[PDB]
């Protein structure tokens, strides 16, 4: 709600579409195919873009530390990719099934707040908790925000949040590099970085 | 939503107000001043009219030239008054030339 | 007065909202439905363009769009037929030995044991053998493996691309004006000289660098993959120099002007190739040089921006004398100002030239291997001459279009056009008679012999044993054309065909290719048919086209448009006057016409030209020969013609060929389901609805959009369509069941 | 002003403020008439302009490296010539620091860096010099004209402060790109019809007249 | 793209994408239990 008129534009000399005003974090004015014309749409694919990045971030962790990690004699986790079958305790399906149930809790309750906010915010069990943020998809509360980072006023939440978004979008885009290196090549990726790094101008993907 | 009308006529002009949503013949027989008509139903001449100014919803017009919509006649009976019309009565034979 | 250039910055905005609001086009489809009929009419007018509005410039740049569409489309069939050749086909098996192999390029998955339908075509592959013959054009055009295949899929899906981006580009952003659509003078030349004379030059420089050698090659007998690149041949000329020294000198010839020194590759030989049953490629190559030629001098005629050339207003306001008045002149205004009329020429010349097609390739067959498969070229002959028969129908539609609303002899006066709507009485009453006439001479001829041979008075028949009718002038040309090589064409070899004579047959693979075919007293009959079909068709057209805009019987006929049903049942009742009426009649005849030709080309071939061929000499036709005899009664085409050929199809479950068993039936269907919509009227239907809604309506189901019966038009529509589809698809399966089976 | 083949449609909105102004036009196609996409005379212009630079800097390229393969100690395997040094592979090809297909990439990604810019400055005359680009911004600002831009990066030296000079030095620099231009093709038919190089032709066309021109037109591949 | 959202709910696309789904799934139950001729479960 701060319309920055003369924003940084990912296409210098574009004039930036009406819907994309300046208000949101992480506003740069692309949209090309108009896919965020429309208020509630644009609402709604805010929540999915910062869902979806939280996640891509979880996972580029998840894969890059610890591939990172297991090339140098740290740990001896195997590959992100053939980690899929490599057998626990139990089998997968039962693994499974209580993820869902479990994940799926939050989830419904996520939607709940996401169609109707703060209507979800306190504890059935024990009322005297409660959340403790305003905004739908920044929750905050002790279990998300116990430190109080999170929660102040605008030019210090407005820059953290863009950092988020930012990072966000890297970490999407960083594992959907993991996944197509390691379909095309029957790689790690940190060995793939690391032939590249030897051989820059030779170890390209133009080497089939 | 309820402009005024304009009707020149051999009685005079005379106005009335009424909503978007109707036709004309109907909104001159609420306040009463009498037009000619005989079909009420968009298909004949003796309900036609032109217009001074503004322009009217013609989409449920039929048996009409594909052209009496582009150079002025107006049935008054299938008729939307979009603006604040001023139009013609008692215009059938100029009409029907 | 100078040609140039001339186009409008962004006519019309890409947008949605138009998609949202169905029939945007028409003011009367716009606002909207009440009942179901609206549905039916938003379809039938959709690209009646002149109907929308009246402007003449926004009618062409819709055409032009609309024709990038198409050429899109056609480009996607194409990328469509590349890509199954490169990926699910056995072409390399078949390339390695072709008269074994039968070419397939479609197979199908194993979802409820339709896998049956994925039969043993040979090579180590099992799929849907296939007809069109793409097997014999990539043998033909020098392609080897399956790269080549892929890469041209590849660049015929970036062709379709970029014609639709062209199609939006030339609506939305750059369409151009009247005037430029308008110049008709520069329009020809650019189509004569540049694209069918530099198409065909570079086509015939194709043929000089890739498809000579590689097939020299293939000929040779060397394996399809030991055989060089085709840019092998361009980069190193000593390979080309082997196969034909005269490629040693270079383009020294074609300046020295001692053209006899290319006669190593450019030939005059007639005839076919004895190895593979097609045309010399050598003759092929030179062919196209002179039509290049040829095309690329007559796209200099027309005068456009330097002075010389020639006026088309001239030349026809030069033509006139004291039969014809004025005649042609006021023809160019005509021409330019409506797309009905240059439809109507356009349809008619293309229609006539898809015919010629047909017959000239099965005469002279061009590719190579292709005059011994059999089901290819039946499946060639019988696919051209139905696309001509149909387009040469919708020349008479659109004459009639032109004739109903856009002649006016009041700002655009032709004295031929007025003369002829002067005396349409007698012109109609004279082809009518001969079409009489020619009926009773022919087709009564078969019921005179079927009577007579039923009666037990064979020698009382018209036949080559009894009563002789031997086409004379049939026989004396084919006899000049068997003695021209030598005699009026001292430079060829051979001549042009092998039916024309000389005692000269061409075996491939112990099949026939190639020899004379024999005319007889059936071959005089069944011509004499052909006449009496095409002349009824002509009448049943030529009647619609001349009296589309009045009659005695309804004298201001033009007042109810093209497409009416009628004017009432008064005047004895005047149910079909319109010409879209003629049109709808004239389809069923066009029907009539093309299936006598095709059931008359597939038994002439199986008996007097097809075949296998011995060792020692002796062919053996598919049928024993019996169309000499047998095709001069009716009973003989039911009895030794459908009876007998129908086997192949009628026992077909549980081979792979049961797909053709079943289309045969679903084809039955599809035909005694439409006599339904052709014989009944819309009264009727519109009175059962009005029950079954009443039976809606009691559980407060009934719909909104009222159901109504189908127009009278549309009635007649669905009908001719329905008895079409079944009828040519009864052929059809047919055709292809029996040819395949047989060979 | 001397005329080419003018005539009396191009002589109408040829009048003469544009650089080599020669009312030649024998095909119309600078008519304002009924101008759209790309067919505008001012692309029209500007695009000559653009050709005829590249030309200058190619033209010359192209044959430096066999003219320097002879005079001096540049190594003759970097001495080839403008069609076998990677250009055309199935003509001669080379062993760089890189693939050929990575140089293909890294090249387009430095001129799209480029050319974007460019156009930018041509469609919305003035956006460039208002965004941030490390600094980098203040030079890129322009003149209104786009094939003209100035600044302190494309003009340096401070060549033509005044309207003789730039009329003067703007004729000179269309006419020489209009010659490189024709060199370029003369380059592109020649080595294809001799099929040996430019300067190696030159150099065996300047002893003998013998075998100019139709000698050629055997086309030994 | 609101206009899009209703674009594709006109009706021969909203049929055509009905029965393009009913027909992948009436596909793959053949696909799995293939041949019924009855229902042998209970
Ligand atoms: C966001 C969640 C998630 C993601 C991205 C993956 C991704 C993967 N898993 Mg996993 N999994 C995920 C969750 C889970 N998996 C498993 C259980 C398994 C098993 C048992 C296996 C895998 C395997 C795989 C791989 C399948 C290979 C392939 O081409 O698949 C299909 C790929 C797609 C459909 C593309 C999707 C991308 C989208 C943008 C389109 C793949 C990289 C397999 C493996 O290791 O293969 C070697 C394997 O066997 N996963 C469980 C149960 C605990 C999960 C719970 O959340
Ligand atoms: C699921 C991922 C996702 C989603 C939901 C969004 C959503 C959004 N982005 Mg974003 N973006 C993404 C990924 C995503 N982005 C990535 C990875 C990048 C880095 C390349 C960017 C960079 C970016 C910029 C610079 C900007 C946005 C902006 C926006 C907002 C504008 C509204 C809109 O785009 O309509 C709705 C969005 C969608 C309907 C999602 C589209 C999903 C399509 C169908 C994917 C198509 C396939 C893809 C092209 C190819 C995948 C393969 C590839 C990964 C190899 C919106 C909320 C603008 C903004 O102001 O942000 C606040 C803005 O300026 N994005
Ligand atoms: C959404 C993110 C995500 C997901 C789905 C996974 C999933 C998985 N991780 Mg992983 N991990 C993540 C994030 C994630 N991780 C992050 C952010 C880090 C820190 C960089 C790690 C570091 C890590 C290590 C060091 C190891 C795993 C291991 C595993 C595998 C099984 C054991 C396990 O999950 O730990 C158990 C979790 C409990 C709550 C118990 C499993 C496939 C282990 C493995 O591969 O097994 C050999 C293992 O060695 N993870
Ligand atoms: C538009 C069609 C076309 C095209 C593109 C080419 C192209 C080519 N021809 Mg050619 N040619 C053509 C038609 C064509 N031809 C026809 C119709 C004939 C019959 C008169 C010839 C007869 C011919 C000969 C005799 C020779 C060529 C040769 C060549 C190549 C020489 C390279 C060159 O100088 O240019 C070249 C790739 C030369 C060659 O083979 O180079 C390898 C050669 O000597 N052509
Ligand atoms: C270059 C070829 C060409 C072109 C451009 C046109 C163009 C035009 N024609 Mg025309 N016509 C042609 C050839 C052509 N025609 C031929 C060959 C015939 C002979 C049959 C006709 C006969 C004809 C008639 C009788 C009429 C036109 C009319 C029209 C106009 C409106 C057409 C329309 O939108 O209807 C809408 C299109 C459809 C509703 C599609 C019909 C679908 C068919 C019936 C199904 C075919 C089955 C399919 C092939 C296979 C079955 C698939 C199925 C099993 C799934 C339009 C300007 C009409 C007019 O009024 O002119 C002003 C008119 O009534 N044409
Ligand atoms: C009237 C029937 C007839 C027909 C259809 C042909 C057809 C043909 N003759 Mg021919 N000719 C004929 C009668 C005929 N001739 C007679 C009666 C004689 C005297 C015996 C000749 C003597 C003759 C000779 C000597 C030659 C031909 C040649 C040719 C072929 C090339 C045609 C040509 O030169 O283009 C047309 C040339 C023009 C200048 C266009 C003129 C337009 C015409 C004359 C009207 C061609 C297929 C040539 C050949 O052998 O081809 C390989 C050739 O050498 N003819
Ligand atoms: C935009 C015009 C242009 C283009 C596309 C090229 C392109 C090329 N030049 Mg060239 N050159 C040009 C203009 C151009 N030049 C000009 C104006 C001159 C001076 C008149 C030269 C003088 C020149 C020489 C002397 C050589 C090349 C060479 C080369 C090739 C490799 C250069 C290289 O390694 O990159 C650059 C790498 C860097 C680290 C910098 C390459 C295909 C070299 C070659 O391949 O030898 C045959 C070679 O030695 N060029
Ligand atoms: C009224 C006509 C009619 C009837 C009654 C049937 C009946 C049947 N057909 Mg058949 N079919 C017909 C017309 C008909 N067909 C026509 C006209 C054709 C030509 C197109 C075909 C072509 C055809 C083929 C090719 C096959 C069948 C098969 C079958 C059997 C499938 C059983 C099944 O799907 O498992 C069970 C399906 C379900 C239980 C679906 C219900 C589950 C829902 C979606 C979930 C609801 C949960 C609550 C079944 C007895 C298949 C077969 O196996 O034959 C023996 C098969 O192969 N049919
Ligand atoms: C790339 C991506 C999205 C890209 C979207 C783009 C570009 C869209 C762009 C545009 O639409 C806009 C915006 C606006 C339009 O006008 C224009 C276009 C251009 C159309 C999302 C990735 C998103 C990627 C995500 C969310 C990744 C999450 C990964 C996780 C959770 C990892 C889990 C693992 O646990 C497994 C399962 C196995 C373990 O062993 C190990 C690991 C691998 C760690
Ligand atoms: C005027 C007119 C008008 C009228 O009306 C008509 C007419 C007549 C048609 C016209 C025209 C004429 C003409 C002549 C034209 C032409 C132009 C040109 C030539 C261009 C080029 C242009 C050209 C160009 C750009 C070029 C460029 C180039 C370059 C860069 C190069 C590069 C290179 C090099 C260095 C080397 C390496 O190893 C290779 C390469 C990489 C390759
Ligand atoms: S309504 Fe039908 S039956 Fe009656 S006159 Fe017209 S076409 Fe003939
Ligand atoms: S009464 Fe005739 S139109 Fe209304
Ligand atoms: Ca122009």
């Amino acid at each position: 709600t701060v319309a920055e008129p003369d924003r940084p534009l990912w296409f210098p000399g574009s004039t930036p579409p009406p819907w994309l005003d300046g208000s949101l974090p992480g506003d740069f004015g692309f949209d090309p195919l108009g896919l965020g014309s429309d208020p509630e749409s644009l609402r709604w694919n805010v929540q999915a873009e910062l869902v979806h990045s939280r996640w891509a971030m979880l996972g580029a962790a998840g894969i890059f530390i610890p591939e990172f990690l297991t090339k140098l004699g740290i740990l001896n986790t195997p590959s992100w990719y053939t980690a899929g079958e490599q057998e626990y305790f139990t089998d997968t399906t039962t693994l499974f099934i209580v993820e869902l149930v479990f994940i799926g809790w939050a989830e419904g309750r996520r939607w709940a707040d996401i169609l109707n906010p703060g209507c979800v915010n306190t504890d059935p069990i024990f009322p005297n908790n409660k959340l403790t943020g305003t905004d739908v998809g920044y929750p905050g509360g002790l279990w998300f925000d116990p430190l109080g980072w999170g929660s102040a006023s605008p030019q210090k939440l407005k820059e953290l949040r863009t950092k988020e978004i930012k990072n966000g979008r890297l970490a999407m885009l960083a594992v959907m590099g993991a996944w197509f290196q390691h379909i095309y090549t029957g790689t790690g990726p940190i060995d793939n970085l690391f032939a590249h790094l030897a051989d820059p101008g030779h170890a390209t993907i133009f080497a089939a | 939503a309820s402009y005024k009308v304009k009707l020149v006529t051999p009685d005079g002009t005379q106005e009335f107000e009424c909503p978007s949503d109707v036709y004309i013949l109907d909104h001159a027989e609420e306040v009463g001043i009498d037009l000619p008509y005989s079909c009420r139903a968009g298909s004949c001449s003796s309900c036609a009219g032109k217009v001074v100014g503004g322009e009217v919803d013609q989409s449920d017009g039929s048996f009409l030239d594909d052209e009496q919509i582009e150079a002025g006649f107006v049935l008054t009976c299938v008729a939307y008054p979009t603006s604040d019309v001023v139009i013609e009565t008692h215009k059938e034979e100029d009409l029907t030339a | 007065p100078e040609v140039k250039i001339l186009v409008d910055r962004d006519p019309i905005k890409t947008s949605f909202e138009q998609w949202a609001k169905p029939g945007h086009f028409s003011r009367t489809i716009a606002k909207g439905p009440d009942t179901t009929t609206w549905i039916w009419n938003l379809h039938a007018d959709a690209h009646d363009f002149d109907s929308h509005t009246s402007d003449l410039e926004e009618i062409s740049r819709k055409v032009f769009s609309a024709h990038f569409g198409q050429l899109s489309i056609i480009f996607l069939w194409l990328s469509g037929m590349y890509f199954h050749g490169a990926r699910f086909s056995n072409y390399e098996a078949w390339l390695n030995d072709p008269t074994h192999i039968r070419p397939s390029a479609q197979v199908v998955w194993p979802i409820v044991g339709q896998e049956i339908l994925n039969g043993d075509v040979g090579g180590g592959f099992r799929g849907i053998q296939i007809t069109s013959g793409f097997f014999q054009i990539w043998r033909a055009s020098g392609i080897t493996s399956e790269l080549q295949l892929y890469c041209t899929a590849i660049g015929a899906l970036v062709f379709a691309a970029l014609m639709l981006f062209a199609g939006w580009f030339h609506y939305h952003k750059a369409a151009p004006k009247l005037v430029w659509f308008q110049d008709v003078e520069s329009m020809l030349n650019h189509h004569l000289a540049g694209l069918l004379g530099l198409g065909s030059l570079s086509w015939a420089g194709h043929q000089v660098h890739v498809s000579l050698p590689i097939n020299q090659f293939l000929n040779a007998g060397v394996d399809p993959k030991e055989i060089p690149l085709p840019h092998e041949f361009i980069l190193n000329r000593d390979l080309l120099a082997q196969l034909y020294p005269s490629f040693a000198e270079g383009a020294t010839p074609f300046f020295t002007l001692n053209w006899s020194k290319y006669a190593d590759f450019l030939t005059f030989r007639g005839g076919l190739d004895p190895l593979t049953g097609g045309l010399w490629l050598t003759d092929i190559a030179h062919h196209h040089l002179a039509i290049a030629i040829l095309f690329l001098i007559a796209g200099h005629m027309y005068r456009t921006n330097w002075g010389i050339g020639h006026g088309i207003k001239d030349i026809l306001e030069a033509h006139k004398g004291p039969f014809t008045g004025q005649g042609h002149k006021g023809l160019y205004e005509i021409l330019t100002t409506s797309w009905h009329a240059q439809l109507s020429i356009n349809l008619a010349m293309l229609g006539s030239l898809t015919i010629i097609v047909a017959h000239h390739m099965y005469a002279m067959p061009p590719y190579p291997y292709l005059a011994t498969d059999y089901g290819t070229q039946l499946s060639l002959f019988t696919h051209h001459m139905w696309i001509g028969g149909f387009l040469i129908v919708g020349a008479a539609a659109h004459a009639a279009i032109f004739m109903v609303r856009d002649y006016d002899p009041t700002t655009r006066y032709n004295d031929l056009l007025d003369r002829v709507l002067r005396h349409r009485d007698a012109i109609i009453s004279h082809l009518n008679w001969v079409c009489i006439f020619l009926g009773f001479h022919s087709f009564g001829l078969y019921i005179h012999n079927d009577t007579m041979s039923a009666l037990g008075r064979p020698q009382d028949m018209f036949s080559d044993t009894a009563i002789q009718l031997q086409p004379v002038f049939a026989q004396w040309i084919q006899n000049t054309h068997a003695l021209a090589p030598g005699t009026t064409a001292p430079g060829a070899t051979t001549s042009t065909s092998l039916t024309w004579g000389g005692g000269d047959l061409v075996s491939v693979g112990g099949k026939v290719a190639l020899l004379p075919i024999p005319l007889g007293t059936a071959d005089f009959l069944v011509h004499h048919i052909h006449a009496f079909t095409i002349h009824v068709t002509v009448l049943i057209l030529l009647k619609g086209v001349l009296f589309a805009r009045s009659s005695r019987l309804i004298p201001d006929k033009a007042n109810l448009g093209f497409r009416f049903p009628c004017d009432g049942p008064g005047r004895g009742g005047t149910c079909q006057v319109s010409a879209w009426d003629h049109v709808f009649l004239g389809l069923f005849w066009m029907y009539n016409a093309i299936s006598v030709v095709i059931f008359h080309f597939s038994w002439k071939m199986q008996s007097d030209v097809w075949g296998s061929i011995n060792d020692q000499g002796v062919v053996t036709h598919i049928t024993g020969g019996n169309f000499a005899q047998s095709s001069i009664t009716i009973n003989g085409w039911l009895r030794d013609f459908l009876w007998a050929q129908a086997s192949q199809v009628i026992q077909s479950y549980g081979s792979s060929l049961s797909a053709y068993g079943l289309f045969f039936l679903g084809a039955h269907f599809v035909w005694a389901f439409s006599l339904m919509f052709l014989f009944s009227g819309r009264g009727y239907w519109q009175e059962l609805i009005e029950s079954i809604v009443w039976a809606h309506n009691k559980l407060k189901v009934a719909p909104a959009t009222q159901p109504r019966a189908l127009s009278i038009v549309q009635g007649r529509a669905v009908g001719v369509t329905h008895y079409l589809l079944g009828g040519i698809a009864t052929t059809w399966a047919f055709f292809l069941a029996r040819i395949i089976a047989v060979g | 002003r001397p005329l080419w083949f003018a005539s009396k449609q191009s002589l109408s909105y040829l009048d003469g403020s544009l650089p080599g102004d020669y009312g030649f036009d024998p095909l119309g196609l600078s008519d304002p008439e009924g101008t759209g996409g790309f067919i505008e005379p001012r692309w029209l212009a500007y695009g000559e302009v653009i050709n005829g630079r590249f030309a200058m800097l190619g033209a010359v390229g192209a044959i430096a490296p066999e003219y320097l393969g002879k005079v001096g100690l540049i190594p003759q395997e970097t001495a080839l010539a403008w069609f076998q040094t990677g250009v055309i592979p199935p003509a001669g090809t080379y062993n760089y620091w890189a693939d050929n297909y990575t140089l293909f990439v890294l090249e387009m990604a430095l001129m799209g860096f480029a050319e974007h810019r460019r156009f930018q400055d041509w469609a919305k005359p003035g956006s460039m010099g208002k965004q941030y680009f490390l600094g980098l911004e203040k030079g890129f600002g322009g003149s209104g004209n786009p094939a003209y831009p100035g600044g302190p990066f494309f003009n340096p030296l401070g060549f033509g402060k005044d309207e003789k000079s730039l009329k003067e030095l703007k004729l000179k620099e269309v006419k020489n790109g209009r010659l490189a231009m024709l060199a370029i093709l003369g380059y592109f038919i020649q080595g294809l019809v001799t099929g040996v190089g430019p300067y190696q032709n030159l150099l065996d066309h300047v002893a003998d007249p013998v075998n100019n021109n139709v000698l050629t037109s055997l086309k030994f591949h | 793209m609101r206009d899009l959202k209703t674009y594709l709910s006109v009706a021969p696309v909203a049929s055509t994408l009905w029965f393009a789904a009913l027909a992948g799934l009436l596909i793959e139950i053949n696909r799995f239990f293939p041949d019924a001729l009855t229902f042998p479960f209970f």
